[PDB]
């Protein structure tokens, strides 16, 4: 949106603002006033349109942007933890399907009309 | 011939924890592609109270401020 | 939840702003400049995480997903063990009776 590049913006604003003020500015030292006041109303803006917008965040996201990395390798965690849970449930779940496919074949033998009746219904 | 209290097993399958949840809600294709943004960040800008920032959101007048303060050249 | 953080960080870095503003004219040249770059620093900080988070805000998805996914494993989870915790319970109780 329009407000990912307005940040953007000022934040270029403020390291040429700073690149600038780093040495002695033989200029007037008014510009580096103004861009800081433009650099708050653009920050008052995008403050606005995230009002606006009503994002909604966790914390867990606030201690990973504490530490400062992109969200990418995070998600990839969540997917390939998730995709391990899936694959564990598959796991259990094929196992006992064979446990009970096992223990039907097994004791076919004990009641003929009781396995005839239950293939019958399934 | 019937046995005591047989009834009706539930519909063939319905929704179960044995069917790829993922592809079936949509979200195959991110993690296909998924399987630091400082440094994205860092790309943009230099490098990527620091300490500050994040106590003040762990918590949760522009032209009149400029001519209230005013910084020496030298 | 992020308009209560931006709130309170817009807020912060007016306090900030406020503050500096005050002190450059007091301090001497070399602590003003100090001052203002960081708080420059901070503001930066400020803003990139502002856009790490509005990066993550259409990627919200697949973690609400993930979560989702192993909260049923988790909650069906507390449902096995409790039938067999019944059983086991009958065993030791009702058949002594």
């Amino acid at each position: 949106h329009l407000e990912e590049h307005l940040e953007k913006f000022v934040e270029n604003i403020r390291q040429l603002g700073i690149i600038v003020s780093d040495f002695q500015p033989s200029s007037q030292a008014g510009l580096n006033q103004k861009l800081n006041f433009i650099v708050t109303g653009l920050q008052d803006i995008d403050k606005c349109r995230q009002q606006l917008h009503d994002i909604t965040v966790p914390l867990e996201v606030f201690e990973y942007i504490d530490q400062g990395r992109n969200p990418q390798l995070y998600t990839k965690e969540c997917l390939e933890r998730a995709l391990a849970k899936n694959e564990q449930v598959k796991g259990k779940i094929d196992t006992m399907k064979k446990f009970k496919s096992l223990l039907i074949q097994e004791l076919s033998k004990v009641f003929p009309e009781d396995m005839a009746k239950y293939r019958s219904i399934r | 011939g019937p046995f005591y209290l047989m009834r009706e097993l539930p519909g063939s399958t319905e929704l179960t924890g044995s069917t790829n949840l993922i592809t079936h809600y949509n979200l195959e294709q991110a993690y296909n592609k998924f399987c630091d943004l400082p440094g994205m960040i860092d790309l943009p800008g230099s490098h990527d109270r620091s300490l500050i920032e994040k106590p003040p959101i762990l918590s949760s007048g522009t032209m009149l401020a400029g001519f209230r303060l005013h910084t020496g050249p030298l | 939840r992020l308009s209560t953080l931006i709130e309170f960080l817009l807020h912060r870095a007016y306090s900030e702003l406020m503050v500096l503003t005050d002190l450059l004219p007091r301090k001497s040249d070399v602590e003003r400049k100090i001052e203002i770059v960081q708080f420059a620093s901070r503001t930066r900080q400020l803003f990139v995480r502002l856009l790490a988070l509005v990066k993550w805000a259409n990627n919200a998805g697949k973690v609400e997903k993930c979560a989702m996914i192993s909260s049923f494993l988790d909650q069906q989870a507390i449902l096995f063990v409790d039938t067999a915790d019944r059983l086991a319970s009958l065993a030791r109780d009702a058949l002594v009776h």
